[PDB]
């Protein structure tokens, strides 16, 4: 859970902050934030989605990482973020689609799709950043 | 001859000194970060007086006081200014202060009333300057006089009044409000000991020492590897773990009071009976057993499992002595210190030529490449407790892992560490003593048997020698600061098996442990190893992202990538790969700034401009405008042609002119008189002939760009029209307008404020900085005939 929502306020963050002229010094934080869940992610396959009408759905992440050296984001810089983010943000919408569409009588505080289950892996944990909503 | 050719064009992709012993001297010859002090204050202006015109060009009878680069040193080129400022950046980098204490810059006012002081003497010498000043305001001269410095000695603080730029008091402020020297006290001290030797019995640690509140000491930059060297850079790593092995090699203690090489050899020589068996090798059954060998095989041990540095084994097959001590060394040392096929190798060996023939079995066909080991097919195959539970200890004698103080650690299990585990070896060798051989001839049978008696009756000895290793490797590893990553290396530290022998069978009960000051010794070398790692890194880092944030295109970061390395004092940089140079560079760009550096180099940015446009040899740009335009009237100048913005024209950047090789659109513009700017660091001549403007020579000097397709040779006039100029009369003695139908783009010097160039600076007022730590501990070590292990019995028993 704290990864799930770890991951969707990293895509948040990239989303609101990685624009078009903006100082490199505004997203550095987020940068390095955003380049670690890359390579926790890289290489690792996901399956959401096998209960009702919800279609099943395959993940897998190749991704590069985001350029340090700017000193302003500018349009190359903007356009490989968005596009890595665009990948981010449906997995992690499949994601708690294919959590909240599931229930459990015994445990059912702890997580109950496979892909949340695979995101409580230690190997998930450095992803883990700000929690505070 | 072969063999020597394939191992030299391995060993040319690995960048270790070829005298590795020599590294020892390298690595001993880092020191601590250099304490940085500041003699003087940072300054990049000074004030200058300077003439002045009125708005018709005569000059004023008083002078002006403005802010000008004290070295006017900037090039010509927008690239070739970055490249300025980037320089600019190191040395700044270079000369940053660690710490200051004003009152050693501080001088007397000569004009001050109440004794009081300025920093530093140029302080004084600007103060002098405006206190004798005719044109400075009387508050001001009475400021100079009255200004006091403020020294608090009960609170070690002291207020010193300065005169500098804007930028340098942002440079220098920043200096005194960010120095790295902080208290130092007997707590700090204290906790600085390896805390497994602060809580070891057999070291006395006191200390004797008061240090005084204005102690003061650096902290070292032991942060963990930021480049994950042990991933993905062989050479780079093959190296590192060379340069520890030799350190570790240098602090492991000697052996004392071993056995007699003379009693010993004949001991082995009468049970063994090689001359009344047919060996083909008889004389070398019993080489390499004395103590140097036995010593060399100590060292190296320890010295490996230290470095996490892998070991091959060099043995005899035919020399069974050599695979029953074998069987000691995979007992105690975890398997995966080795190369998997040395090994694989001396199990084998020890399976077909002692274990499977003692109990009747068929010789192992194993098979290279196999995920099981030859000793965890045995376990599995072997019915015989003693034997199969030895061999499950060896199959599982790996290090473990464990994070120590944000150090990781290899670790070694337990019945190692106390030495029981001898006992089951012992045990299951005993066995072995006993078994039948079935179809084995009785002479060679009885040799075997009674060798493996050799080692069986030193189980005193042996749980000696496991503890005394163990001991030692824990205590010397406490020193370790950086983690001990586990690789297989690319190149291997040969160990004979024949001192493997000298060591089991010549190691008597004399115990011998770090003394406290090797401790300390190894310890200051790791430590500083590891901050000149991470202030190395720091400093490429810094460079790398100044060069990309200034846009320095042409900058080869591979050149930065090589100081490095070479500062790391530990690598011959001709021989790492280029491969791992440009991931080395890669992975160096992902790494943030230090926050130090990026404060500096943010301030250089935002100044940057400012201290360019200062330049009285650079203009910024030149606006070609086909129209007559009128000379300003500038109180620096007189007439000048001088444009305050390139507002209503095209700009053409210079420097990406140079760079496409394209004069297009330039060239075009230039034969059609299209009104442009052209922008970039120029050199200018300052014309002060009032003919020249006459002439309209402003406007020949842009040709050449389209007869050579260059733009570094183009040199505008800036008109400088006063009443200085020799042909002045004709601007007064006519009626016309003084034009031109060019500009240089340009800025006016900015004029000094006394306002706003006093500050108060602050310090403390004294205090003495200390670097080696250690050097206030007083370190005793038991005797070592009381020294206990982790178990707090002794580490040798046998007596």
């Amino acid at each position: 859970m704290d990864v799930l929502y770890s991951l969707s306020k990293t895509l948040k963050d990239a989303r609101d902050k990685i624009v078009e002229g903006t100082l490199y010094s505004n997203v550095s934080d987020l940068i390095q934030q955003f380049n670690q869940m890359i390579i926790t992610m890289n290489g690792n396959e996901f399956q959401t989605g096998g209960i009702g009408n919800l279609p099943i759905r395959n993940w897998n992440f190749d991704f590069g990482l985001l350029g340090t050296t700017l000193l302003n984001l500018d349009a190359n810089y903007v356009e490989t973020a968005r596009n890595t983010i665009d990948y981010f943000v449906d997995f992690v919408d499949n994601v708690c689609m294919d959590e909240m569409v599931r229930e459990s009588q015994r445990n059912g505080i702890a997580p109950q799709s496979d892909s949340l289950r695979k995101l409580s892996g230690i190997k998930f944990k450095r992803i883990n950043f700000d929690n505070s909503s | 001859h072969q063999k020597e050719v394939q191992y030299e064009i391995l060993q040319k992709t690995i960048p270790t000194f070829e005298p590795k012993e020599s590294i020892l001297k390298k690595l001993e010859d880092i020191k601590p970060e250099q304490v940085k002090k500041q003699t003087k204050l940072f300054r990049i202006f000074e004030p200058r007086q300077l003439p002045v015109y009125r708005a018709n060009g005569e000059k004023e009878l008083r002078n002006r006081w403005y802010w000008k680069l004290k070295r006017d040193t900037l090039p010509d080129g927008d690239y070739d200014v970055r490249e300025y400022f980037l320089n600019l950046y190191d040395q700044v980098l270079t000369e940053m202060p660690d710490y200051l204490l004003l009152k050693d810059m501080a001088v007397e006012n000569k004009n001050s009333r109440d004794a009081g002081k300025v920093v530093d003497s140029e302080t004084a010498a600007i103060c002098d300057a405006i206190f004798q000043d005719e044109e400075t305001e009387g508050v001001v001269r009475r400021f100079i006089a009255e200004m006091r410095q403020r020294v608090q000695a009960d609170r070690n603080v002291v207020n010193y009044p300065s005169i500098l730029h804007p930028i340098d008091h942002a440079f220098n402020e920043y200096f005194l409000q960010h120095q790295l020297v902080e208290p130092l006290n007997n707590d700090i001290i204290f906790n600085y000991i390896p805390e497994r030797i602060r809580n070891d019995v057999n070291y006395i640690l006191n200390m004797d020492r008061n240090l005084p509140s204005t102690a003061r000491y650096i902290r070292p930059n032991l942060l963990q590897d930021r480049l994950n060297l042990h991933d993905n850079f062989e050479s780079l790593w093959d190296t590192i773990t060379t340069s520890n092995y030799i350190l570790a090699r240098s602090v492991v203690p000697d052996l004392k009071e071993l056995v007699s090489t003379e009693a010993q050899i004949q001991k082995m020589s009468q049970d063994l009976q090689l001359e009344a068996l047919t060996i083909q090798s008889e004389t070398q059954f019993l080489t390499g057993i004395n103590s140097q060998a036995a010593n060399d095989c100590f060292k190296t041990l320890i010295a490996a499992m230290l470095s996490q540095r892998t070991m091959s084994l060099d043995f005899v097959t035919t020399n069974y002595m050599s695979l029953i001590s074998g069987m000691w060394l995979l007992t105690v040392v975890p398997n995966d210190m080795f190369i998997r096929e040395s090994l694989v190798a001396c199990q084998l060996a020890i399976i077909n030529t002692i274990i499977y023939p003692a109990f009747g079995m068929q010789r192992m066909h194993y098979r290279n490449g196999d995920p099981q080991t030859p000793f965890q097919i045995a376990e599995q195959q072997i019915q015989n407790f003693q034997v199969a539970n030895w061999l499950h200890f060896v199959n599982n004698n790996q290090f473990r892992q464990v994070v120590i103080d944000g150090v990781l650690n290899q670790v070694l299990n337990d019945n190692i560490r106390n030495g029981h585990v001898v006992n089951q070896l012992m045990e299951a060798l005993m066995q072995l003593s006993r078994q039948q051989f079935p179809t084995m001839p009785v002479d060679y049978k009885r040799s075997i048997q009674r060798g493996i008696l050799l080692l069986s009756n030193r189980l005193g000895q042996l749980v000696d020698l496991t503890r005394l290793l163990a001991y030692n490797y824990e205590t010397l590893m406490a020193c370790i600061t950086m983690n001990m990553q586990h690789v297989q290396t690319l190149t291997t530290e040969k160990l004979q098996l024949t001192s493997v022998t000298s060591l089991c069978m010549l190691i008597g009960n004399a115990t011998v442990i770090p003394s406290p000051q090797t401790l300390f010794h190894y310890y200051n070398v790791n430590v500083n190893f590891h901050s000149n790692y991470n202030e190395r890194i720091n400093d490429a880092v810094a460079i790398i992202t100044a060069a990309n944030r200034l846009n320095l295109y042409q900058k080869k970061m591979k050149s930065i990538v090589e100081d490095f390395l070479k500062r790391l004092q530990i690598f011959d940089i001709s021989r790492v790969p280029d491969d791992q140079m440009y991931r080395l560079r890669d992975r160096l760009r992902l790494l943030p700034v230090e926050i130090r550096r990026l404060d500096i180099f943010n301030l250089i940015l935002m100044n940057m401009e400012q201290i360019e446009r200062a330049s009285d040899k650079i203009a910024q740009g030149v606006i070609i405008a086909y129209r007559d335009m009128q000379l300003e009237r500038d109180e620096m100048y007189g007439y000048v042609n001088i444009a305050r913005n390139l507002d209503g024209f095209q700009q053409i950047n210079l420097e990406e002119l140079m760079r496409t090789g394209d004069y297009a659109q330039i060239t075009n513009m230039l034969l059609n008189n299209q009104p442009v700017a052209l922008v970039g660091a120029l050199p200018f001549i300052t014309d002060s002939s009032v003919i020249s403007l006459v002439a309209k020579l402003d406007a020949t000097v842009f040709a050449q760009i389209v007869k050579l397709r260059k733009v570094d040779t183009l040199k505008p006039i800036l008109y400088k029209i006063n009443s200085d100029s020799n042909d002045f009369y004709l601007v007064a003695n006519y009626d016309w307008v003084p034009t031109s139908t060019t500009k240089v783009y340009k800025q006016i010097p900015q004029q000094f404020d006394f306002r706003a160039s006093m500050h108060m600076l602050t310090s403390n007022l004294t205090f003495t900085v200390y670097s080696d730590l250690l050097a206030f501990v007083s370190a005793d070590t038991v005797e070592p005939i009381n020294a206990v292990a982790f178990d707090n019995m002794r580490i040798m028993n046998e007596l």
